[PDB]
């Protein structure tokens, strides 16, 4: 019969809405205006999105 | 005529059908937590023609990831059955003999 199901939790995705702003005055602050990303390359050297 | 096998009848032999009965019950249940174990059964008319095997039992439920297939509520049923029926056939089996030797002696 078919009466036992398992159930696993597992992630579906991310929230990509934009973060909140913080207004610092500092020139080398940048934000993303609505959606977009920036390509840097991490310790190893693979690049990726932040 | 006048021999032991037509005197006891068949329950010269069922009393040993339900000893390895018993002993396929106590199997299961001690394989019950063991995966990919199947459930063993016995049936009970091929042990009688085997007189004058050992099958699998299909489960009632899915399996969990183990494979095994042992309902160890039905096992308890079914060796607190066999072991009421067994000291049954060692009555009948019992009184064969009895009655027999008070033929014999006439006392």
């Amino acid at each position: 019969h078919p009466s036992r199901v398992f159930s696993m939790t597992e992630r579906p995705g991310h929230n990509f809405a934009q973060g909140s702003v913080i207004t610092t005055g500092r020139d080398l602050d940048v934000t993303i205006e609505g959606s977009g990303w920036i390509s840097v390359l991490d310790h190893t050297g693979k690049e990726g999105l932040t | 005529a006048i021999s032991f096998d037509n005197a006891l009848g068949i329950h010269q032999h069922t009393v040993g059908v339900r000893e390895r009965n018993a002993e396929v019950i106590s199997t299961n249940i001690a394989q019950a937590n063991t995966p990919g174990y199947k459930a063993r059964g016995l049936d009970f008319a091929k042990e009688l023609q085997a007189a004058t095997d050992k099958l699998y039992r299909l489960p009632t439920q899915p399996d969990t990831g183990d494979g095994n297939t042992v309902d160890l509520d039905l096992e308890r049923n079914l060796f607190m059955q066999n072991q009421i029926r067994h000291q049954a056939s060692l009555d009948f089996l019992g009184s064969k003999f009895k009655n027999l030797t008070k033929a014999i002696k006439g006392e």
